[PDB]
RNA sequence: UUUCCGGUGGCCAUAGUGGAAGGGAAACACCCGGUCCCAUUCCGAACCCGGUCGUUAAGCCUUCCAACGCUGAUGGUACUGCACGAGGGAUCGUGUGGGAGAGUAAGACGCUGCCGGAAU
RNA sequence: GUCACUCAACGGAUAAAAGGUACCCCGGGAUAACAGGCUGAUCUUGCCCGAGCGCUCAUAGCGACGGCAUGGUUUGGCAC
RNA sequence: GUCGCCUCCUAAAGGGUAACGGAGGCGCCCAAAGGUUCCCUCAGCCUGGUUGGUAAUCAGGUGGUGAGUGUAAGUGCACAA
RNA sequence: UUCUCCCCGAAAUGCAUUUAGGUGCAGCGUUGCGUGGUUCUUGUUGGAGGUAGAGCACUGGAUGGUCUAGGGGGCUUAUCGGCUUACCGAAAUCAGCCAAACUCCGAAUGCUGGCAAGUGUAGCGUGGCAGUGAGACGGCGGGUGAUAAGCUUCGUCGUCGAGAGGGAAACAGCCCAGAUCAUCAGCUAAGGCCCCUAAGUGGUGACUCAGUGGGAAAGGAUGUGGAGUUGCGUAGACAACCAGGAGGUUGGCUUGGAAGCAGCCAUCCUUGAAAGAGUGCGUAAUAGCUCACUGGUCAAGUGAUUCCGCGCCGAUAAUGUAGCG
């Protein structure tokens, strides 16, 4: 569900954000040889996809949300961090290589900036 | 009252067509409605521009193949110089039932010499039953002089016949001469 | 007499659409002279100083709407 | 005398005088109304006269509505001078008539003084017109 | 497998705008802080960080409303390629092909892909 | 590599250039003056409408505003 | 009066198209008004507010392009150019 | 600028020019060599568009209505405040409109690809030799000009140029048709068939009576045929012909006279089977003559009104009919 005109009605933040991420995604586009890494960062959680965006479709993913991690004890930063180290896992399981990151309208910082460098420790070319 | 005419179905579409029956006197005439597809038929030119002498008339079309079945003619496209009618939009009518049409305004009132009556509008669209159409809607100005002005959420519309239209602009103006 | 404060004109500078939806072009060719983008690029079309889409690999030649643009695209050969 | 106030472009192509009335073919504010059978230019010194007419013949009751405004400006070559050296000074504005097109309507007048009044408004147009009325 | 919901695309109003009613299990969100990275051309409003108590009031979500807007035939008309014809002239008509715009009936309170969530 | 031209008459005759000819001299009707031809704005001669003026009385006689043409003799346009 | 260049119209929906046809511009400017990266959304309107007025600055509401673009015009650009 | 025949066969455009009647390059001709369906036509299929038309979303122009900020005029009288706002009025809004340089829209054609079929021998490359670079008119779409020119300047097709033959009375540019030669054969095109003049004083049905045909406008006209719509009509219509065609009332501002007739108006009432403060003619001013309306002998159709076909007037220069040859 996409429809270029950001919603009106809308949260003010929500307007926000929803216009910083359509300005990035303007260059930012995923091949099947580059797919495009999204990492949605909410208030509790992040949810990161890998996507190729010529198909539409998202290859490989990961979240706070694993219960693998839910328990995990930690500040949200280390959590993010171990998103990172997880989803480059999968990647280098299903051969992605090179990537290339989508912020979705947030800073380079903080948790993204953690994950974004766990992943790239992971072995991403990114 | 009902308006009696024969039709005939027509196959043959275009410019030509069109004129090759309206040089044989007859008029095209598209019947259309909110259950069947629609109906391509031609009318005799004589019996349509007497039919269609009055505004908002119920015709009854026959077709000798078909039955015959109830229309209003919503969109009558005549000729601008001559007084011919080119072609005929039929809306089908489910007898027992309702429509929205146009009513003809006129004035029927006299004032001080002074002011004379107006018409902002031509027609109003008045909701009413098929069999009471309403052949005008007459308004009376008499003994009303000044400025006064009459919107369309005032008038003495015969039963059954409710407002469609804004009420909320003006219909009869009275004011003083073409000074 | 009179005299006239007109008269002058520019050079025809030739723009316009040069390969049309379906024509196969090479990398590189020349799609469309404009001036500002009433055709965006898009995929495998470059976009030059003056505006000039051009084609960024060999392919048949498609105009087509991205999102909200209107953009000229250039299918790979089969 | 209708003038515009200002115009986009003072010098301006011949307006088109081909085809039927785009549109104003019905009357709008009045009850009987001038109807133009043929084409053609309307200057403002024509319509001028013409609204004279009716005026004067319908005294003081009734109203006229002019519903075409010449608005279109004429140039004339500078007199006695060869072809050439620009285009004129706008001197004449016109409307642009086409068959169908009415022209003049009237209200508040009996029919027959108001049928007088449209024959005495014609008989100073340039081209063909006739009396129209909504079918009395 | 299904239902519901959160993300991320595609079509880019048949989706919008406005009104009404209802909903939060996970989730989203507002919310609570600013000690820490970081931040305000002033302001922890925002960005960022730390929490998930509180709250469905709003965002969001579901249902309903053609009301504004949007979509929209058929037929006819304008125009028109070609072939002719008629007027003193503006200009007009016909044959044979194509054929709108406006308006009319009507449609419509979105559609569809992938990933994740909680339950089945 | 770069510089020096309002070479602006801007594909840029010379680095360097204004006038007079009724004293004039040596292809064009491709091009003017005269006449003819076309055209008819202008001119001209009529005509339609009838506001008004004519004690009264539109039309004895006049004709405002507008409209339609004739003639080709006026000034022009065209350059056959 | 004009002579080179640019934009629009004429130009008859590719391109091109003449007249002493209709409109305007140019002979620059900017060390940022270039490059890149991130951020932002205007004009108008309504309401409230010291000086303060239609209009300075401030607040709330509304408002999708009608503002803006070094410079003409067109094509663009609110995803912002 | 001098002999012949055979084959093909232009251009009068673009660009530049101390250039505009010159010239270079390109376009178009021819020819050698090479390449061979690449050209072209039609169908089919796909593209970009903003003209015609249309529209009013934008930008301008605009009519009327509603409504109104705000300006003007007054007074009570003003520092207000009120009555006014019967005046003006941006904006907004409703309805009808206008646009080469407006567009929410939007053709037909044209242009350009794919495919298929058809096709003269078309297309292309590269050499030799040119000529041309003053165009004309007609159809269609435009600018200049005045809705002008056999005018001027473009787009496009045609002919002429460089094209004979047939038609157009004659008549480069219009229509038909592209002449290899011969023929004392036939069929046709445009156009024609009374005679000039080849073929019908053709057949059938309508219309015209103006010699319209065989020039023209606004406008005007009981011309004439046909098709409607509609009022009245043997309760007896329209004409024609005998009686009532008038009281109150010389209705009022006029004007020595407006009594029914100078101009402007409420556009009434009555003795009654019948009538208008009143329509023509008359008239210093009233008189009166005479009509719609009421009886009757007669009485079968009249009275409007619209549209269509063909005609009429308007119509009008100078050597001689003289605008069918
Ligand atoms: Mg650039
Ligand atoms: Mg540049
Ligand atoms: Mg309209
Ligand atoms: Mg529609
Ligand atoms: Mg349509
Ligand atoms: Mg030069
Ligand atoms: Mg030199
Ligand atoms: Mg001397
Ligand atoms: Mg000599
Ligand atoms: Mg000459
Ligand atoms: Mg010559
Ligand atoms: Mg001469
Ligand atoms: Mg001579
Ligand atoms: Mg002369
Ligand atoms: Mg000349
Ligand atoms: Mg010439
Ligand atoms: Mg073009
Ligand atoms: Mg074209
Ligand atoms: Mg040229
Ligand atoms: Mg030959
Ligand atoms: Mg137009
Ligand atoms: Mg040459
Ligand atoms: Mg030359
Ligand atoms: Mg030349
Ligand atoms: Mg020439
Ligand atoms: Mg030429
Ligand atoms: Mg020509
Ligand atoms: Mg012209
Ligand atoms: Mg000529
Ligand atoms: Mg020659
Ligand atoms: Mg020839
Ligand atoms: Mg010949
Ligand atoms: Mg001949
Ligand atoms: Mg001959
Ligand atoms: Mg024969
Ligand atoms: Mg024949
Ligand atoms: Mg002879
Ligand atoms: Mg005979
Ligand atoms: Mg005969
Ligand atoms: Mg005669
Ligand atoms: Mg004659
Ligand atoms: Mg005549
Ligand atoms: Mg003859």
């Amino acid at each position: 569900a996409s429809t270029l005109t950001v919603r009106k009605s809308l949260s003010d933040r929500a307007k926000a954000r929803a216009r910083r991420q359509a300005r990035g995604r303007k260059k930012i586009f995923g091949t099947v040889e580059r797919p495009r890494m999204v990492v949605t960062r909410s208030s509790k959680h992040v949810f990161v996809q890998v996507i190729d965006d010529v198909a539409g479709n998202t290859l490989v993913s990961a979240s706070t949300m694993e219960a693998e991690l839910r328990e995990m004890s930690g500040d949200k930063t280390a959590k993010a961090a171990r998103v990172g180290t997880i989803i480059g896992e999968r990647a280098k399981a299903a051969g992605i290589t090179k990537v290339v990151f989508d912020k979705a309208g947030n800073q380079y910082h903080g948790r993204i900036a953690a994950l974004a460098d766990a992943a790239r420790e992971a072995g991403l070319d990114f | 009252d009902i308006i009696h005419l024969k039709a005939e179905q027509r196959t043959e579409f275009g410019k030509g067509a069109a004129r090759r029956i309206r040089r044989d006197d007859k008029v095209p005439a598209v019947m259309y409605g909110h259950d069947h597809d629609p109906i391509h038929v031609t009318l005799d030119g004589h019996a349509t521009l007497l039919a269609l002498r009055t505004e908002n008339p119920l015709l009854s079309i026959e077709i000798e193949g078909q039955k015959p079945m109830l229309a209003l003619p919503k969109d009558v496209q005549r000729d601008v110089l001559k007084g011919f009618v080119r072609h005929v939009d039929l809306l089908t009518v489910r007898r027992g039932e309702k429509v929205d049409v146009n009513v003809a305004l006129r004035i029927t009132g006299e004032s001080a010499p002074g002011t004379i009556a107006m018409t902002e509008f031509n027609e109003i669209e008045v909701q009413a039953d098929l069999l009471n159409i309403p052949e005008v809607i007459e308004i009376d100005v008499t003994g009303l002089e000044a400025g006064t002005t009459i919107y369309l959420g005032d008038l003495k519309l015969p039963e059954g016949t409710s407002l469609l239209g804004d009420a909320e602009d003006v219909a009869a103006t009275v004011a003083f001469p073409e000074t | 007499a009179s005299s006239s404060r007109n008269g002058r004109d520019s050079n025809a500078q030739r723009l316009g659409v040069k390969r049309f939806g379906g024509q196969l072009v090479n990398a590189g060719e020349i799609i469309v002279r404009q001036r500002g983008t009433h055709f965006h690029p898009g995929d495998g079309v470059g976009r030059g100083g003056d505006d000039t889409l051009f084609a960024l690999r060999d392919g048949n030649v498609e105009f087509g709407t991205r999102r909200g643009r209107r953009v000229v695209n250039v299918t790979p050969v089969e | 005398m209708l003038i515009p106030r200002r115009v986009k472009y003072r010098k301006q192509h011949h307006p088109k005088r081909t085809g039927a009335a785009k549109g104003g073919t019905q009357l709008a504010f009045g009850d009987y109304g001038i109807q133009a059978t043929e084409g053609g230019y309307l200057t403002n010194r024509q319509i001028e006269a013409a609204r004279i007419a009716m005026t004067r013949y319908i005294k003081r009751g009734g109203k006229v509505w002019i519903n075409v405004y010449p608005d279109r400006p004429m140039t004339k070559h500078p007199a006695e001078s060869r072809m050439g050296s620009g285009k004129g000074t706008p001197e004449w504005w016109i409307a642009n008539i086409k068959p169908g097109r009415v022209l003049f309507e009237l209200s508040g007048v009996p029919e027959d003084v108001a049928r007088e009044a449209m024959r005495l408004a014609i008989h100073k147009l340039p081209m063909k017109a006739r009396f129209i009325s909504r079918e009395g």
